[PDB]
């Protein structure tokens, strides 16, 4: 337990860096979060929204 | 059918072909909601209501 302000730093950088990752898998209010589907599902004039 | 006695068919096992039907005339209405009618020959869907 007495390491606990060296081990802080990495707990946080891992936990800042795992919550940017998982901020990838949300809609935003679109209709999918992954950016393939939406480009093979839907026609180019109406993509950009 | 009627109204409140709407019928519902199981679509399900095909080699589904929506050129035929876009190149139709016979539709006066004509509009898909998320999917755009030219891209629905490469989609592949689990099941489909009709």
């Amino acid at each position: 337990s007495a390491l606990g302000k060296l081990q802080n730093v990495v707990n946080q950088n891992a936990q800042a860096l795992n919550t940017l990752v998982k901020q990838l898998s949300s809609n935003f209010g679109a209709i999918s979060s992954v950016l393939n589907d939406i480009l093979s599902r839907l026609d180019p004039p109406e993509a950009e929204v | 059918a009627s109204v409140y006695a709407w019928n519902r068919k199981r679509i399900s096992n095909c080699v589904a072909d929506y050129s035929v039907l876009y190149n139709s005339a016979s539709f006066s209405t004509f509009k898909c909601y998320g999917v755009s009618p030219t891209k629905l020959n490469d989609l592949c869907f689990t099941n489909v209501y009709a």
